[PDB]
């Protein structure tokens, strides 16, 4: 059981003790994506104006 | 009115406790996968004990203690009695075991082994011949006590209910599995004392009835021909080895601050040898029961490990 | 110095991020109005505090935060509330209707309209940083917002702030405090978007929490302001290091240094005591040991779950009062040999300790007692994949049969994304299996 | 600001309508005049979501009134809160519809479906945040059924993206006015199928069953009958109209009530159906009770998909708590297993008047199409002989689209069946 790493200060202190040794997506990719999400959305909504036109 | 559900239907045991809480008219039987339950009878093999206790307004109680694997295998056994400081390797109730991988013990047994008859499992005097067919070896206790008439070696079976506040009950009434053929220390059916082997490849039920022998008997037994009880020869013994391995796994599979409750019903097997000392031979975790011993000890799980948490509108002693 | 940016998403982040900031103007002895009577550098300084707080020429202490969330009326009771001049109009953002507890919603329908408004108010603060370490992250998996906008965040974020840690406080759902039906969905669904994203997160199981203040503060029904008062505690105790003088965890990074070794697995497991009852006239105070071996006790962690039968790969101990080192030895030895503590073969068994001399602050009028010492354990276990394992399990029950799908899909989401959210899930569950377990 | 347009068309919607809004006028302290004159701000905190507030602090209904012969909506503004409707919010011709669907739906109804657009788009522009609309009508008749269903259909294709709530009255012979009322009934649940996401199934031979068995009333009234379902629709806008615990909306309460877009019909219920105040297991008990649904189904004949339930009054709420997750934990087999935690509850501090406490249920149950199967055998055992149809082929409808209806509700009900064997 050693202790290591003691550091001290007025707010109080901090050490290590040790018991034992062991044995991205681009702005342009993300605008993609909301925007396919959104003409998914204007296709949807495009066909109920269509069933409601018929 | 409580609910329980049922996830291992090639259990013996449960499905005579299902049977039992359905005839008291308080309980009643879920489908397998309804989160909504009281009583859990779960399955042998990767039990979601993860999913326990989580279900709002209802006590959650299961049918078995997590991370009690720990004594109910060969090999994690024998890790466990020798790391264990309250069993140690000087734990002398225990036969010699070494594990061996086909970590890991396999020149510390070839030192041991310079009676030098063992045998392997997951019997034989030579060394060369068991590593071949490799699991754990372990010392063959080549002096058993041996029943009269018949020559006969034997092994003895507790059943131990240990419920949610960690009380150890054992089972008044043991089974003693005996061989129907006489022993021979020079063919491993008169030293395997399995009843499915005895049922098998032997005079079967020739001096008992299916080579089960009841603790009554046995006592009489050992009255008229040594002149001793069960409970003071055997028995005591028993009851410490029983105890020795409950509390030493204790803290780590106790539920007594979860969030869920396990009980759990254990089966150990015992050898006895001719100087009347009992050696622990293993552990079983999901156990079957003697025939004419299923009605009692079903309903003495029914009594102290789920009706002492759900209580309705002794068999056991107390370690 | 270097700043911290704190945001705050949801209705679940937008409440606690309230508890967290009355909470730490307490603790620096800042006065709602924002005034700092300690502070004697006025208009400026590189003080600790000032990681979360900047100033003004009037000498006001501004929280370093930013509040979002898709309707305005749980932002407008911070708006007319205490801290009303604490904010300065711009950090509090607020949309006009809410994602409807559908991830879809928050993240590509509403998300998609408010997201570069939300940046550009955070780059607002970001230009007051001479070094900005990068961000904490404060929301519910739950919400549609909490869920579906923050994950749009996190990734907007890596892109604008690619060299910036960003750390988490999740709150985990939990049918015992208010939770709809489909949180599982997304649940699962903002984990997956989010874990490449985010170096280290904090989950707050809001079961524990309801058992703690049941158990320990003896309320029958806990409310949002009993809950996230508590959760402020825990919050402070991670984040104390950052504002106050020290040598552990004093930046983002240290976090995942010293508790995440693999990127993945970034989830570390809190636990909390004391928590005592203010009404309760007459309690002993705990010792150092006790507290201590309280940290073991399922009881008190922020997530129910066995570490018993899991792993560790790390473990910090954050001690607040009267402690010493010498106590905390005696206390680790001890518990070593009660305490079933199995460490990965791979990493030292050993615990990296903080302790700050002042003793916990609590809000006066609150339901937490003042206590003389307390300590917060940080340890990244593979138990808390237990967590992981019941959440997608509920999520397996309902997709199953394709249940409440429709809504999600006809935000412009596809159905794929769930399968390839679940997919990502259970080799998440994987991980923690192989860590942790043994043949 | 989460603002409620409200519509009411026809005899039974007018009526039905009138009575709701006295309800909550009196439960947001609203006089018949528009004043104010309550003694809480709870009642006022939410007063936007279905008022409007007029110049000198009045209060006005955003509430449109719908119908083709005058006669019902004269006896509405010479009602008790006549007064405090929008003089320009009414809406109606001189024809009538002679209940008939294809008068309502295509020819009557068609010449007065602009004029009411008109007043709907007013009303939405007045909105800071428009929630959604809420329709009251029967589906026997011809206005509320015919015309109601045609409005839905014109405020979706302009507001495409806004919740529909309907409060709908299905029609039985028990309680009839014409024969051809199984005929409208279908040609009406075919278009709220797909144009609603969220519909009330208010069945008159539950509320007559309620007020003969239950209330001991042996000659029961239509307003005996409204003052049922006016109680029930405070109890479901409760969180709606009130402060409280939970921060949700229409869309909210669709989202985690529909797991399947076609199934959106609820069974409604209220406890208590006297000075004696109930206990909190006497609330659920008979919530959950047969006695005490208004869509004539037993519940015990399927299974719920999703429950709500909102209680009101000032109690224990571990209690209230303890007692719902008891009931689910009784009768687990009556709750599907894959839609985890699917009953949820609120509860408001205020209670409604005349009562210290009570209960609302909102069921999403697979029972509920034993309604549908009961008006597709009364419209089958007609239509089979083509009786009455003279009626609608006379107002330019063809045997076909008769015969649409009938196939896409028998497959609604086939889908409920789907849902209860799973
Ligand atoms: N601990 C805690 N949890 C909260 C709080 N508020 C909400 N939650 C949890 O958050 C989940 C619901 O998500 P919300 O944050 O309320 O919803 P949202 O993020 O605003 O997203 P929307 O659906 O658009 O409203 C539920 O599981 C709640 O238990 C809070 O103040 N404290
Ligand atoms: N070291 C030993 N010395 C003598 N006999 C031994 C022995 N080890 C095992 N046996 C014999 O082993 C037989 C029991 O089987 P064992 O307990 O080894 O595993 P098993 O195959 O029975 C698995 P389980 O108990 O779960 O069914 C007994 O009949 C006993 O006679
Ligand atoms: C606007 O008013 C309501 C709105 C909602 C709900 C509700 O019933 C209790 C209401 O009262 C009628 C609601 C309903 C059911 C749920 O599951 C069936 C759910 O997950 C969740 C809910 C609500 N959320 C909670 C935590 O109760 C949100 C939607
Ligand atoms: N509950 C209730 N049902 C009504 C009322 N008035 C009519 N109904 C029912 O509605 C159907 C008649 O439709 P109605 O609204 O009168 O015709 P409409 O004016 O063309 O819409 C019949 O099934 C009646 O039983 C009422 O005041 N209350
Ligand atoms: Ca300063
Ligand atoms: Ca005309
Ligand atoms: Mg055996
Ligand atoms: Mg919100
Ligand atoms: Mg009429």
């Amino acid at each position: 059981m050693e202790v290591i790493e003691l550091n001290k200060c007025t707010s109080g202190q901090s050490f290590e003790v040790i018991l034992k040794p062991p044995s991205d997506p681009s702005l342009e990719e993300i605008q993609k994506k909301l925007e396919a999400a959104e003409e998914r959305r204007k296709y949807q909504e495009a066909e109920l104006l269509k069933h409601l036109a018929e | 009115m409580y609910t329980f559900v049922v996830r291992d239907e090639n259990s013996s045991v449960y499905a005579e406790v299902s049977r039992l809480l359905l005839a008291t008219g308080q309980w009643k039987r879920l489908r397998k996968d309804n989160p909504r339950f009281n009583l859990m009878l779960g399955e042998r093999n990767r039990l979601p004990f993860g999913r326990l206790g989580h279900e709002p307004g209802l006590v959650q109680l299961v049918n078995y203690y997590r991370g009690a694997d720990k004594l109910c295998r060969k090999a994690s056994l024998v890790k466990l009695i020798k790391t264990s400081p309250e069993l140690s390797e000087s734990c002398t109730w225990f036969p010699e075991s070494y594990v061996i991988y086909p970590t890991d013990e396999r020149e510390v047994f070839l030192a041991a082994y310079n009676g030098n008859v063992w045998i392997a499992k997951s019997i034989s005097s030579e060394a060369s011949e068991l590593l071949d067919f490799i699991h754990v070896i372990q010392k063959y206790l080549e002096k058993p006590l041996l029943l009269e008439p018949g020559h006969r070696k034997f092994d003895i079976r507790s059943w131990v209910l240990v419920d949610h506040l960690y009380n150890i009950y054992l089972y008044r009434e043991g089974v003693l599995r005996t061989s129907s053929e006489p022993y021979n220390s020079a063919d491993k059916t008169c030293h395997l004392t399995n009843h499915c082997i005895q049922k098998e490849y032997s005079n079967y039920g020739r001096y008992e009835e299916g080579n089960e022998m009841f603790f009554e008997e046995f006592n009489q037994y050992l009255m008229d021909a040594l002149n001793t009880t069960l409970e003071n020869s055997i028995l005591l013994q028993i009851k410490h080895i029983i105890r020795s391995c409950l509390m030493c796994i204790e803290p780590a599979i106790s539920t007594k601050h979860l969030h869920y409750q396990s009980f759990q019903l254990f089966g150990f097997d015992f050898m006895v040898d001719e100087e009347l000392k009992v050696w622990l031979i293993e552990v079983n975790g999901a156990p079957a029961c003697a025939q004419k011993l299923y009605a009692e000890l079903c309903q003495g799980i029914v009594d102290v490990a789920i009706s002492s948490v759900f209580p309705l509108a002794s068999i056991f002693i107390k370690l | 110095m270097r700043e911290c940016i704190s945001i705050h998403v949801g209705q679940a982040g937008v409440q606690i991020g309230n508890a967290c900031w009355e909470l730490y103007c307490l603790e620096h002895g800042i006065q709602p109005d924002g005034q700092m009577p300690s502070d004697k550098t006025i208009g400026g300084g590189d003080d600790s505090f000032n990681t979360f707080f900047s100033e003004t020429g009037a000498g006001k202490h501004v929280p370093r935060a930013v509040f979002v969330d898709l309707e305005p009326t749980v932002i407008d009771e911070v708006r007319t509330g205490t801290y009303r001049q604490l904010f300065h109009p711009e950090q509090l953002i607020t949309g006009k209707e809410d994602a409807a507890n559908n991830y879809a919603r928050g993240h590509y329908t509403i998300g998609k309209e408010i997201i570069d408004l939300v940046l550009d108010r955070i780059r607002k603060l970001a230009d007051q940083c001479t070094g900005l370490q990068g961000f904490l992250v404060f929301h519910s998996f739950g919400g549609g917002t909490g869920s579906g906008f923050t994950s749009l965040l996190m990734e907007r974020l890596s892109v604008d702030y690619g060299k910036k840690s960003k750390l988490e406080f999740s709150i985990y759902p939990a049918p015992q405090v208010s939770t709809a039906v489909v949180e599982p969905y997304n649940s699962i669904l903002t984990t997956h978007t989010t874990l490449e994203h985010s170096d280290c997160a904090f989950m707050v199981d809001n079961e524990a929490i309801y058992d703690i203040c049941r158990r320990n503060l003896d309320i029958e029904r806990p409310t949002y302001t009993n809950l996230n008062r508590l959760i402020s505690q825990i919050v402070s105790s991670i984040t104390a290091s950052l504002r106050f003088d020290g040598a552990l965890n004093v930046d983002l990074t240290e976090f995942q240094t010293n508790l995440v070794p693999y990127p993945r697995i970034h989830f570390p497991l809190a636990t909390y005591a004391p928590v005592i009852s203010a009404e309760k006239a007459y309690h002993e105070q705990l010792s150092v040991a006790e507290i201590t071996n309280a940290c073991f006790e399922p009881a008190n962690q922020m997530v129910k779950c066995d570490p018993r039968h899991g792993k560790y790969m790390a473990c910090c101990l954050l001690y607040r009062g009267d402690v010493v080192p010498k106590d905390v030895n005696a206390a680790i030895a001890t518990i070593k040999t009660k305490r079933s503590i199995q460490f990965v073969d791979w990493c030292p068994t050993g615990f990296k300790v903080g302790i700050n001399y002042q003793p916990p602050t609590v809000v006066p009028g609150g339901d937490l007692a003042k206590v003389q010492r307390a300590v917060c354990m940080l340890s990244n276990t593979t138990a808390i994949a237990e967590a992981w394992a019941r959440l997608d399990h509920k999520f397996d029950l309902m997709y199953a049969k394709r249940a409440f799908v429709h809504w999600y899909v006809g935000e412009g989401m596809e159905e794929g994304e769930f399968s390839e959210a679940r997919e990502d899930m259970a080799a998440l569950e994987k991980d923690y299996e192989e860590v942790g377990v043994d043949s | 600001m989460r603002e409620i347009v409200h519509i009411q068309a026809g005899q039974c919607g007018n009526q039905i309508g009138a009575k709701f809004w006295e309800v909550i006028s009196d439960e947001h302290g609203i006089d018949p005049t528009g004043s104010y004159h309550g003694d809480s701000d709870l009642q006022l905190e939410r007063i936007n979501v279905y008022y409007n507030e007029a110049t000198g602090n009045k209060y006005v209904p955003r509430a449109i009134l719908v119908d083709l012969e005058p006669g019902t909506m004269d006896s509405v503004r010479s009602g008790p809160f006549g007064q405090i409707f929008r003089p320009d919010n009414f809406v109606f011709g001189q024809s009538g519809a002679g209940n008939n669907w294809a008068k309502g739906h295509y020819t009557e109804g068609a010449e007065l479906v602009d004029s009411v657009l008109d007043v709907v788009r007013k009303e939405s522009e007045s909105c800071d945040c428009l929630q959604g609309f809420q329709l009251t009508h029967s589906l026997g008749g011809g206005t509320g059924s015919g015309m109601g269903t045609l409005l839905i259909s014109k405020i979706r294709e302009e507001y495409p993206d806004r919740i529909m709530n309907t409060f709908s009255v299905m029609p039985s012979p028990k309680v009839s006015d014409t024969v051809v009322e199984p005929y409208n009934a279908t040609l009406s649940v075919h278009q709220l199928v797909e144009n609603t996401d969220e519909t009330y199934c208010i069945d008159n031979e539950a509320l007559y069953d309620i007020c003969f068995r239950t209330l001991k009333l042996t000659t029961p009234t239509y307003g005996d009958l409204n003052h049922l379902v006016s109680a029930t629709m405070s109890g479901v806008t409760t969180c709606l109209r009130f402060p409280g615990q939970l921060n949700a909306d229409l869309r909210k309460l669709a989202v985690n009530m529909v797991p399947f877009p076609r199934l959106h019909f609820f069974m409604p219920g209220f406890a208590p159906l006297q000075y004696r105040a109930l206990t909190v297991p006497e609330l659920t008990q008979q919530m959950f009770d047969s006695k005490n649904m208004m869509a004539a189904c037993d519940p015990r004949h399927g299974r719920y998909l999703t429950v709500a339930a909102i209680f009101r009054g000032r109690m224990s709420m571990k209690e209230v708590d303890e007692q719902m997750l008891n009931v689910q934990n009784k009768n687990s087999s009556y709750f599907v297993e894959w839609i985890p935690n699917n009953v949820k509850t609120a509860v408001c501090d205020i209670p409604p008047r005349g009562l210290k406490m009570s209960a609302t249920f909102i069921g999403n149950s697979t029972a509920i199409q034993e309604l549908f199967k009961r008006i597709s055998e009364q419209f089958t055992a007609m239509f089979r002989r083509k009786a009455f149809l003279h009626w609608y082929t006379g107002e330019g409808m063809d045997e076909m689209e008769f015969t649409e209806a009938e196939s896409n509700m028998n497959d609604l009900v086939s889908e409920y069946q789907q849902y209860q064997d799973a």
